């Protein structure tokens, strides 16, 4: 009934929560209460199955034999990520449609340039990211080369979410 | 995109309901959370998808109804219930709320006007037209093709005239039924979600209409909005005659005259 | 009948433009109407026209019976 | 005694009036 | 407006055939005098006309051939026949006009293209198409539209396209036959004359479609290209139930009502 | 083979063939090779089964007690018109031999100057009869208020129809035109 | 032998009934 | 329920083209014709008195 209780009790739970699906979440960075999202290809939007709150947070990368787990089992649905994890953020939807979440990995254009220097050059191809307004959509080039656009609830985070995803682009990352 | 794990599967009871509380109940915009009403739409979202998803998933899990859900979830995470009323007396002002939002629905109908598409709910009860309650600052139009397409798949975007209607008020629950034409009988229509719909089937226009003009049958809705239906049916049926003969007319005259 | 005479009728010459009338008799080479009203504007009461002026032909009503 | 479900249910716009990527 | 006497029914043949000198030869225009083959074509539509009408007034009356009604003719009005060439050397020459002739027929399908009418006159034997000889100044529809309303007693004014036909040439005579759909089977057919043709019959456009593929008049020579429309005719109009769909549904989602 | 000789004998058949058709004709006034006929009702004009060689003539009715004959038609129509009966009062006449059929077509044309008489129970229902000219056409109302309408083939005996009825109209008898 | 036709030379040279005036006295 | 493809005429100037995408306030086409041709056409259903339909991508 308080609102200072209810704000801790809504960040500790959510980070309870989406650590059981991203184990190496580390810090919740931001959060807006309800976000759809479209994927982009035969030049119109799709609408996909993703709807509800969004969270961008940090993660713990200093291990660095980071492994990521795989599914228990055409170019429609996304390619999920392998290899090592190397991913210093990570964007969720926590969805209301069904119980599979939206998962965006981000990694700065540093690490992933710095990345670059490395012999084998065997794990797996990535691309930096983009990430765009307009007309009040944030549309995002992943590592994977897939765009997606995404429209938020809230009017004033759909700036914030913006410049917060620029950030954690351009700048090297700590704390 | 990252890999995720699938938690619901392998978590007890009490994690599985904090992981629905976030996704539906913790982090709805401030508007959702004024009223009593408000927020029981999210639990009933989150207690649907229990029933639905994360019960298949784990096994373990016991099956709950709207109100054990809304028992455990206020057990479980009491920083959420806000207000000073037993959850049920809060289930009573809910339905309460339901008794008097518009309802907009469709009287949907074979090209040949033969046959209307009616469904029945889980308690098979009666037949009527696919419908559903408004949403928050939204057309009826919009409405009637988001609720027509959950119920049963299909889209109404160009099936709709927004003037072919017929409206009803019964309990001050204002029902809309729009007048549809054209659908292919061929389609086969499932509902969006389960445990939802009993059964969607075609019927006799003609052979219904005679049995709702019964001694005193197994309807709800259409039976009170026959005639406008009938009356539509005939307007429609004698145009597609009305657009045979002129169809005739059309050809035979650039006939007489030369086309080429 | 052969006749189609009381039926809604609306042509079109090489311009796009539009003559809109009822059909009051109609042979081989040409075609008369009453009551014709005229896109670009104007009205008249009776309306003779060869069928060598007309680009397309389609009907709108029938005769009201 | 206006609405049902979500205040934000049918609040998401349709693909035709949304931007190009363009990048 | 004037009351008027039958003179046909009791009157000799003599001035009966005076009678049909005035109406058809004695007054034409003289652009139908200026050949032997304009006026014997006179000489011809009073003969039918004695035949078809005149016989059946005065059954004292003998039958006359063409031949023996031009001889009668001639003999009782010589002031009609200028060229002295002998009338049944005019015969011959006449026909070596009526053979140079252009003819316009029509292929006559049901709703269902099971059954296409054509005709057998009482000499012939070999069933053939409607059709006839065009006249002076005609539109190749019209004369299909007269002759075939003349034949099987059917008006095809809103029936005919003028691209839906096929052409061959016998012997310098140029043929032209269209080709047309949804005549009713229910309708009766029969000759504006009644000595003309003998049977005006159909059958299933394939209970006989290749018993002349065993090698019927003229349809022959133009099956194949007959055939091609009949079929290509079937199917566009199963294709007939759907593009209707298809327009009238982009059209509902549209301003166009 | 003469030019003379073929006319004498044209004008002098067709009174002997008009003759036995209208027994009471007394002299050619007029002939042209082809005419074709349409009757207007509905508003509309409507193409008759009269096709052949026209011709107006001049009629005998001195005699003031000689009835039109009776005769059946005996149906060898949609519309046919009121063949005139009662005393023969009718000072002249038009014809077409008909090409299409053994009917041939008939009008009656009486003066003004006649009709107007009625002053001083009828058996005539007698109107004053008119006509005109236009788009080459040539359109008469009849005596009984049928509107017929003569197409000629030589166009310059169109106006030469219109002319010679217009007089017969507004003139008693008199044998002294064209 | 070309360009013939049969018939009448005024057998379609009748106009069409849609193609005459109309009587100024109806 | 998708018709794209369909070889579709306009009017007011008629267009001729491909159908390329059809919602209730636009209408797309592909080599388009002019009564002059053009790769891809933009119409709204404001501009057209009438549509027609004669033949199919099957
Ligand atoms: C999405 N989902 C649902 N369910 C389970 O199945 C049931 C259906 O879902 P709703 O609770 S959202 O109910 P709806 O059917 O959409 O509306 P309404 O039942 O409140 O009311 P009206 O039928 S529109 O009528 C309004 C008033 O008139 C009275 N009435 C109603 N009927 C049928 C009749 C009749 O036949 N004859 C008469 N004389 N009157 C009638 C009506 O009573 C009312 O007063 C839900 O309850 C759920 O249990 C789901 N389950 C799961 N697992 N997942 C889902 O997503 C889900
Ligand atoms: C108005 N009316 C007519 N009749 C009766 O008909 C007789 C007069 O003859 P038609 O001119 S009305 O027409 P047709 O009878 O069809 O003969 P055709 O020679 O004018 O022309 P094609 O048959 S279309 O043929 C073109 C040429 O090729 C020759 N040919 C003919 N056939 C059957 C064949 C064949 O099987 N195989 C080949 N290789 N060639 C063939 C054909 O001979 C011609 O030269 C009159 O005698 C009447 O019987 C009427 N009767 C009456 N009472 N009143 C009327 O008004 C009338
Ligand atoms: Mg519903």
């Amino acid at each position: 009934m308080s609102t200072e209780t209810l704000e801790i009790y809504r960040k500790a739970l959510n980070f309870n929560v989406i650590a059981r699906y991203d184990p190496k979440i580390k810090q919740l960075l931001f959060h807006t209460p309800h976000a759809t999202v479209y994927k982009w290809g035969d030049d119109n939007w799709n609408k996909l199955e993703y709807q509800g709150v969004l969270a961008i947070y940090l993660r713990d990368v200093g291990d660095k034999e980071a492994i990521l787990p795989e599914v228990s089992s055409e170019a429609n649905t996304p390619h999920v990520l392998t290899g090592h994890d190397i991913y210093n953020y990570g964007l969720i939807i926590m969805n209301r449609i069904n119980p599979d979440n939206f998962s965006l990995a981000i990694a700065p254009n540093s690490v992933l340039n710095k990345r670059k220097l490395f012999a084998p050059n065997r794990e797996e191809e990535l691309e930096p990211m983009k990430v765009e307004v307009r007309d009040d959509l944030v549309m995002i080039k992943t590592l994977k080369k897939e765009v997606y656009g995404i429209w938020v609830h809230t009017p004033e985070d759909r700036q914030n979410i913006y410049e917060l995803i620029k950030y954690l682009l351009e700048n090297e990352p700590t704390d | 995109s990252l890999p995720l794990l699938r938690p619901f599967e392998t978590v007890s009871l009490e994690n599985a309901v904090e992981d629905l509380v976030v996704r539906f109940i913790l982090n709805v915009p401030p508007e959702d959370l004024s009223t009593v009403e408000r927020v029981l739409f999210h639990f009933e979202e989150a207690s649907w998808f229990y029933t639905d998803f994360v019960k298949l998933m784990n096994p373990y899990l016991p099956n709950l109804s709207i109100k054990s859900f809304s028992k455990i979830v206020i057990d479980i995470c009491p920083l959420i219930w806000n207000w000073d009323i037993t959850p049920e007396n809060a289930l009573v002002k809910f339905s309460n709320y339901k008794k008097t939002i518009p309802v907009r629905g469709a009287a949907i109908f074979n090209d040949s006007l033969s046959k209307i598409l009616l469904l029945r709910g889980i308690n098979s009860k009666h037949w009527s037209f696919p419908r559903g309650k408004i949403g928050k600052d939204e057309d009826d139009v919009a409405c009637c093709i988001r609720e027509v397409k959950e119920q049963t798949g299909f889209d109404l975007t160009g099936f709709i005239d927004a003037d072919q209607y017929v409206e009803r008020n019964m309990n001050g629950k204002n029902f809309k039924i729009f007048l549809v034409k054209g659908v292919p009988e061929d389609f086969e229509f499932k509902p969006e979600h389960k445990n939802e719909i009993q059964a969607i089937e075609w019927k006799d226009f003609k052979k219904l209409s005679k049995a709702i003009t019964k001694n005193e049958a197994k309807v709800f809705l259409v039976n009170s909005m026959i005639r406008p239906l009938s009356l539509y049916v005939k307007n429609e049926k004698r145009a597609k005659d009305e657009n045979k003969l002129k169809l005739y007319a059309e050809e035979h005259l650039k006939s007489i005259l030369g086309l080429n | 009948m052969l006749n189609f005479k009381g039926y809604q009728i609306e042509i079109e010459l090489k311009d796009g433009k539009r003559i809109t009338g009822t059909l009051k008799q109609v042979s081989p080479k040409s075609l008369t109407l009453t009551d014709a009203v005229f896109q670009d504007g104007g009205v008249s009461p009776v309306f003779k026209i060869k069928a060598d002026k007309l680009y397309d032909l389609k009907v709108l009503k029938l005769p009201p019976n | 005694k206006c609405y049902a479900g979500a205040t934000f249910a049918t609040e998401a716009p349709q693909v035709t009036t949304l931007p190009k990527p363009s990048f």
